């Protein structure tokens, strides 16, 4: 689903902004809480997940568990607040060899195996809000070797502050970009 | 009649009712018109790459007339029959084909048969045992399923069918006409044909008796000669040059 | 054996060229979005020899004359994607319809004339190939004195195979003859 | 000892073949399928004209069908004698024209000319004795017209010897059904004057003319009209297939006609035509024949003869008939109309006669004849064409293919030069 | 086999496409679920089983004229890639549909007709639907016009717009959206037919007995004209019409390439029982300046091409008597260079009743297209009324600050003073 969708440029998979951000969205929350507020640092609304078990609340898309995206674009970025405490979300993606391949970073990891199931990921970040970007693509062939097809799984998880999830069919720089889908 | 009009007359009060025309416009003459088996203001006229239902009114003592849906299999017609329910009619062609249509959807469905027969179908009618008889100008009587128009049997005879009768309700027996004035019957069972009384094909306009015995008379007329028996009426001997 | 599933299908939805088939200029059946010069051929072509086993437009019209454009145009670059080319070439034989096999012949008479190494290089996968041929090699009918239309169709399949077959025993090389014979027993070599 | 190719392009031409091949089954008595049921000995004399026999008694036509789109040929499929053509006959393109003679010839030309040559060679070197193809074909169209004349080019340079018989049907120059005709025929007569060595006008205009002059056909259909031209296709072959007592064939008729290589272009016309109910009244003899043959309301071309000047003409008969009764009938009206008859090329008239008529129709002729008044034929598409092309709008489309723009003036300039090569021979 | 594309744009045209399809259907036979209880591979696709597709596009920038028909009974007839519905509509405003708003959603739509048009190998043309005034269709339509140019380039693009009344206005803006679009139009544009809304409403007032009708009626008698005019290649006849046909009959000119229409007989269920309708009646009647659709007298003017269409009973005979008969009308005058200037296409086919519809049980008809010097009277209305609103510049600072340069004016004035003076040479004799 997505998959004859006509896609090019930008295809946003979540925005804090809207009558009901979270609607092709799944939650599962425990020991926390997701919650939608105004944050001073951009005087605007973001949406807030915090919990003390952050294995145990997040979100993923789409929300049917046997149903998966089709989204064409290699390019995933994430705009994010960091809250100093632990952080990690996953991706899952297909490749040539037609294995199901998933991809889970954290900011509590040590080391990065990559034994055949699930990637992790050892990642650090600035304090504040951060513009991570992931070039599917680029890691699958870097790390298992064959080629990239289409993303099937996207999930966050809890201690974090996400506003802007889409897609990019190409690295972009700063202000070569619509006004809106970048950092005040 | 010839001039492709159509009239209805009321039997039991021996008078007509209101004639009409029985083409449209781009079809072109009539050739036949039959009734329907379960339905008295219901009958079917045809004519060349024309076939039209129609309808009675008793009210205004008239009748409307509809015609078939724009199918491009164009053919003239010679005999019509309808099926032993209203749900199907079926034509014959000049050309050799057999044409099946559905009645109330107004529309050809299927061609038969797929080897078609001589010089077209100059006779048809539905046996009562719900299947379709032919008769064509080559000389073959042959019957075709009536489920999709395949040939399953046929015999020949001699000139040009012109007649195919069937008694209702019987599956015995099948009659037949010919040009050559011939009578002829088919068996049903085995499927051989016999004859019953032969005939002259035109005008005759001679006869001679052998002065040795009576018991033969001779004739003489256009297509050929022909010997008879006297004693009984049966024919011994024909030669035609054409 | 069902239709195994076909990649093109799969690219040609979402990513594929050949789309174009609209012309206000001196050209051929296709158009590319792109100058097929500036392509890999990795990628593409090993896609469009598995277009050949599609059977409903507009996919096989589009694989079957983007093979030929790609083969023609580029006859350099095709010679590294001859291994590559082996299974999604034995996927489409495998159908044996009278219709595929028509255009894999016309796409092997227009690859072994791009180059006698390739068909140099085509001589370890005989055996990979010819089983096919060597099936439907005697597959002509007797008519006596009158008439074949066939050609125009152009598929009298046997006829493919002998002018095919000859294009491979030409450009083959020296080995390329006893391989055959290893596979086709009735043929006799046509090399003068 | 004379088999025939008969070629069929256009969405017209292919219809007139189907109804050509039933007149011929009839008259030969063919089943739809190809297994001989008929009844006369002479119908299997010289039937591997027209037909092949495949083993297991069937006989199959000698019938290429061209066209670009398989609506047409879905059609044929679809006609009676659809399973009497063998299934490869047919051939489609797979990107339609529109009636675009410019992208029929040269974009689609191309890539069908390597397909369809095909069967016109492997006709010739199995069509047990080759002395022409036949080709049927409209010139108001772009596949027909396009696609025809670049395969008379081909088959001329593969079948020099051989006779290129071709029918067109001319531009309907009060209405015709398309529009990008006058440049389709235009460029259409170029190829075909050099090429085709016999050609033949039939128009439609004609043809719904003669309808309601003799045939009283209230609300006649392309039934009839195909018809009236498989008659006439029935009765110029007829010759080759059927004794008789004095038999002209294609060749002869080109020698008896043609004085000079491109006059050639000739009218075709059928005798007798009669209404269905008024033909009890007629008395159907030879002088009735010769005045209906001649008589202008039954010329299936869309030029009065009397407008112009007679230089050849042939007459056919079928049936057993007395030659001085023919030859009878050809001096006197040869004399009656003298000032028809050009002077310094006499005995325009031809005599001919084959001994099997058609069914029912006891008696039967069939005439062509050369006149002068063909210049009417150009000089109606020239005037048409010229303020067409004075704004050159339309030529933008047929550019677009690969045409030039030079094209269109040597087609013209080479019209202009058979008009006035037959102006100066009126005189 | 033989396919065409129909695209809808704004709010006039979808609501136009919902009257065709409707027709088409009953005319077909086919259901609105695309089940049934031929030449339908001309405008449907077969999906397998018993289910067809129409190959249309329904384009607007507002989502309620869209959501109606996703709504609606035949809703499940369309596919939901098929209908494209905005974001926030164009305000009737030709730079905010064209500039702004247009160009976000512009290659949105090319990639899905692209995509159509893979599935149609024999298709020979598109139909295209405009309303002048309207800022979405005319905005986006000129871009569309202008992408499609070069994404197909020699491919017929037939237009059937809505040209504005003399009298009957809806939008004070009017004569700004118009203009631009034709300046747009006349290049890129292969052929384009014309209707007003007042004398359809003045031809179902008279000719219907209708005494106040809605846009349904005049949707229902465009097409009806649809209809017959693309009836030639779906059934069989005594003469077809090919697309290309219709187009070089009336535009010998590149610049001169605008038609009108008229139709007939369009006369009520109740009338019809006291006439023949026969051809001769039918063929007089559209040369009557009441029945056509554009209110410009063509006895001011000439005639330079005509064709006709026949569905029915018509005959080659009545045919050719008619057009005889209609040439020695003195009232009607054609230029000596048109000495022909007709066409006739026959179909047997007869037209298609439409329950709940404003016509008769007609059994023969006639449908006219014809190219007259007579447009130039509604131009220079158009130009007249421009200029009034430009002498003052009484809303330019709408269309400049939505994006175009204010020099594109004059060149559309430049471009119509142009358009006009070429028919006037065209309609002069020599
Ligand atoms: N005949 C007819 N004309 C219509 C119909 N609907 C709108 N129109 C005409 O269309 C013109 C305006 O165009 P619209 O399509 O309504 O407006 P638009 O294109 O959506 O422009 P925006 O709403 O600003 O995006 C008006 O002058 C009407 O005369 C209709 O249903 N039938
Ligand atoms: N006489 C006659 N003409 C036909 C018939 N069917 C089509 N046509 C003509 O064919 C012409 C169009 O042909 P076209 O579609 O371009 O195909 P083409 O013949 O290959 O060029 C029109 O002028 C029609 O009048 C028919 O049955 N009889
Ligand atoms: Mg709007």
């Amino acid at each position: 689903m997505f998959r004859d969708k006509y896609q090019a440029g930008f295809l946003n998979l979540f925005y804090s902004v809207g009558s009901k951000p979270l609607s092709i969205w799944e939650q599962h929350v425990e020991n926390g809480y997701i919650k939608r507020l105004t944050d001073p640092d951009i005087r605007s609304c973001v949406l807030e997940i915090v919990s003390t078990t952050v294995n145990n609340t997040y979100i993923t898309c789409p929300i049917d568990p046997k149903e998966e995206l089709a989204i064409k674009l290699p390019f995933l970025v994430l705009v994010l607040k960091y809250l100093k405490k632990y952080f990690t979300f996953e991706i899952q993606v297909l490749d040539d060899m037609n294995m199901r391949r998933r991809f889970r970073a954290s900011n509590f990891q040590s080391k990065t195996r990559v034994k055949p199931f699930v990637c992790t990921l050892p990642m650090r970040l600035d304090p504040g809000w951060n513009q991570i970007q992931f070039n599917l693509s680029d890691f699958t062939r870097r790390a298992y070797g064959t080629n990239y097809i289409e993303t099937l799984r996207v999930s966050v998880f809890a201690n974090c502050r996400v506003r802007r999830i889409y897609f990019s069919d190409r690295l972009y720089t700063e202000d070569e970009v619509p006004p809106e889908y970048r950092l005040i | 009649g010839g001039d492709d009009r159509i009239v209805i007359w009321d039997v039991a009060r021996r008078a007509g009712l209101n004639g009409s025309t029985a083409t449209i416009g781009s079809t072109g003459g009539c050739n036949c018109v039959g009734f329907s088996n379960n339905d008295d203001q219901f009958f079917v006229s045809a004519g060349d790459t024309n076939v039209r239902f129609w309808r009675i009114d008793e009210e205004r003592r008239n009748f409307t007339a509809d015609n078939m849906k724009l199918d491009i299999t164009k053919r003239n017609v010679t005999a019509l029959s309808l099926d032993a329910n209203d749900t199907y009619v079926y034509c014959g062609t000049t050309t050799g084909d057999v044409l099946k249509v559905h009645c109330e959807q107004k529309k050809l469905i299927t061609v038969g048969p797929r080897k078609p027969i001589g010089e077209g179908i100059t006779a048809l009618q539905v046996t009562p045992w719900g299947d379709i008889a032919v008769g064509s100008g080559c000389g073959r009587v042959a019957i075709l399923d009536a489920g999709d128009l395949h040939a399953i049997t046929g015999t020949d005879l001699q000139g040009r069918v012109t007649s195919v009768s069937v008694v209702p309700r019987t599956n015995s027996e099948i009659l037949c006409g010919t040009s050559e004035s011939d009578i002829c019957s088919i068996n049903t069972d085995t499927f051989k044909a016999s004859i019953l009384s032969k005939g002259h094909s035109s005008a005759i306009s001679d006869v001679f008796f052998p002065e040795r015995s009576s018991d033969m008379f001779l004739t003489c007329s256009s297509g050929g000669f022909h010997v008879w028996n006297s004693r009984t009426y049966q024919e011994l001997l024909r030669v035609s040059l054409a | 054996p069902p239709r195994e599933f076909t990649q093109f299908r799969r690219f040609y939805d979402r990513g594929d060229l050949p789309i174009s088939r609209n012309y206000g200029d001196e050209q051929g059946p296709i158009h590319w979005k792109v100058s097929p010069d500036l392509l890999d051929y990795h990628h593409y072509l090993p896609v469009f020899f598995d277009g050949l086993r599609e059977t409903e437009e507009p996919y096989w019209y589009f694989a079957y004359y983007g093979t030929l454009d790609l083969i023609a145009q580029g006859p350099t670059k095709i010679l590294a994607v001859v291994p590559q080319l082996i299974i999604p070439l034995k996927k489409d034989l495998n159908t044996r319809e009278p219709e595929i096999l028509c255009r894999c012949m016309a796409v092997i008479q227009a690859l072994v004339k791009a180059d006698p190494l390739i068909s140099e290089a085509l001589v370890p996968y005989y055996r990979q190939i010819l089983p096919v041929f060597n099936e439907f090699f005697l597959d002509n009918k007797n008519i006596g004195d009158r008439i074949e239309y066939s050609q125009r169709k152009h598929n009298n399949l046997s006829d493919l195979i002998h002018e095919t077959l000859e294009e491979m025993e030409k450009s083959g090389g020296p080995e390329a003859y006893i391989n055959i014979k290893y596979m086709i027993p009735s043929y006799q070599s046509a090399v003068a | 000892v004379r088999e025939i190719v008969h070629i069929q392009a256009g969405q017209c031409g292919n219809q007139i073949g189907a109804k050509f091949w039933e007149v011929i089954s009839d008259e030969h008595g063919i089943d739809p399928t190809g297994s001989y049921h008929g009844d006369s000995d002479l119908q299997l004399e010289r039937i591997n004209v027209y037909y092949n026999e495949a083993t297991g008694g069937k006989y199959v036509p000698r019938a290429i069908l061209v066209d670009l789109e398989p609506g047409t040929m879905d059609s044929v499929r679809a006609g009676q004698f659809g399973q009497l053509f063998r299934p490869d006959n047919f051939v489609f393109g797979q990107s339609g024209a529109g009636n675009n003679w410019a992208k029929g010839y040269y974009t689609e030309g191309q890539e069908l000319c390597e397909s369809i040559l095909d069967v016109i060679r492997k006709e010739a070197e199995s069509c047990d004795c080759l002395q022409g193809f036949q080709l049927v074909h409209s010139l108001g169209g772009g596949t027909g017209a396009g696609l025809g004349t670049l395969l008379l080019n081909k088959l001329r340079e593969e079948y020099p010897d051989r006779i290129l018989s071709t029918y067109s049907i001319v531009p309907s120059p009060k209405v015709s059904d398309t529009v990008v005709e006058p440049y389709n025929c235009t460029l259409s007569v170029h190829q075909l004057v050099e090429s085709a060595d016999e050609v033949f006008c039939i128009d439609n205009e004609a043809l719904y003319d003669i309808c309601f002059r003799t045939l009283k056909l209230t609300t006649p259909t392309y039934g009839d009209l195909n018809h009236l031209v498989s008659m006439v296709m029935s009765g110029t072959t007829c010759a080759l297939r059927f004794p008789g007592q004095l038999n002209s064939d294609l060749r002869k008729l080109a020698v008896n006609l043609v004085p000079f290589p491109r006059l050639h272009f000739f009218i075709v016309g059928f005798a007798p035509l009669t209404s269905r109910g008024s033909q009890q009244y007629r008395a159907l003899t030879v002088p009735e024949l010769t005045s209906q043959l001649f008589d202008n309301k039954n010329m299936m071309a869309a030029c009065d003869p009397r407008r112009g000047v007679y230089l050849t003409a042939s007459a056919h008969f079928r049936g057993r008939m007395s030659s001085k009764e023919v030859d009878e009938q050809m001096l006197n009206i040869q004399a009656r109309n003298t000032s028809y008859f050009v002077e310094w090329i006499p005995s325009n008239v031809k005599s001919a006669i084959c001994d099997i008529p058609p069914r029912g129709l006891k008696m039967a002729a069939t005439f062509i004849g050369n006149t002068t008044a063909f210049r009417e034929l150009f000089t109606r598409v020239d005037s048409q064409f010229q303020k067409m092309y004075a704004r050159r709008a339309f030529i933008h489309w047929y550019v677009n293919e690969g045409l030039e723009t030079v094209e269109f003036d040597e087609a013209r300039s080479n019209m202009t030069d058979l008009i006035q090569e037959y102006e100066m021979y009126e005189t | 086999m033989r396919e065409v594309i129909s695209i809808h744009v704004g709010q006039a045209g979808v609501q136009i496409g919902n009257g065709c399809w409707e027709l088409y259907c009953l005319e077909h036979g086919i259901q609105p679920d695309g089940q049934l209880p031929d030449a339908f591979n001309t405008f449907f696709s077969e999906t397998g089983a018993g289910k067809h597709v129409p190959r249309a596009v329904f384009v607007d920038l507002e989502p309620t004229v869209v959501d109606e028909v996703r709504t609606g009974t035949y809703r499940q007839l369309f596919h939901p890639e098929q209908l494209i519905s905005g974001k926030e509509d164009a305000a009737n405003n030709y730079a905010r549909g064209h500039y702004t708003v247009g160009k976000e959603i512009i290659d949105l739509t090319l990639d899905r007709i692209r995509k159509l048009a893979d599935q149609c190998t024999g298709l020979q043309g598109f139909l295209i639907f405009h309303s002048f005034g309207g800022g979405t269709g005319a905005g986006f339509g000129s871009l569309l016009l202008e992408r499609l140019s070069v994404d197909y380039g020699k491919k017929s693009k037939l237009e059937f717009t809505v040209y504005p009344s003399p009298q009957v206005s809806t939008a004070i803006v009017e004569p700004y959206n118009s203009i631009l679009a034709t300046h747009s139009m006349i290049d890129h544009s292969d052929c384009a037919f014309m209707v007003d809304n007042e004398a359809l409403y003045d031809l179902c007032r008279r000719a219907l007995d209708i005494e106040r009708p809605t846009y349904t009626n005049l949707n229902r008698l465009i097409g009806q004209v649809v209809s017959s005019l693309t009836a030639s290649l779906r059934f069989d006849g005594a003469l077809n019409v090919d697309f290309t046909e219709f187009q070089t009959n009336l535009v010998p000119y590149a610049r001169i390439h605008f038609p009108i229409c008229s139709y007939a007989p369009v006369i009520s269920a109740e009338k019809a029982y006291h006439e023949q309708l026969s051809v001769a009646e039918i063929t007089n009647s559209l040369f009557e300046p009441a029945n056509m659709m554009v209110k410009c007298d063509p006895r001011h003017g000439k005639y330079m091409a005509c064709t006709l269409l026949y569905r029915g009973d018509v005959v080659p005979k009545d045919v050719s008597a008619a057009v005889a008969t209609i040439k020695t009308k003195r009232t009607i005058q054609f230029v000596d260079w048109c000495p022909t200037g007709f066409k006739m296409g026959i179909n047997y086919q007869p037209p298609t009743v439409v329950p709940g519809g404003d016509l008769a049980k007609v059994q023969r008809a006639v449908c006219m297209l014809a190219n007259t010097t007579a447009i130039a009277e509604a131009w220079s209305r158009l130009d007249h009324k421009f200029d009034l609103m430009y002498a003052k510049r009484a809303f330019v600072h709408w269309y400049v600050g939505e994006g175009m340069e204010e020099a594109e004016f004059p060149e559309a004035r430049e471009d119509l003073a142009l358009l006009e003076k070429d028919y006037d040479e065209v309609a002069a004799e020599s």
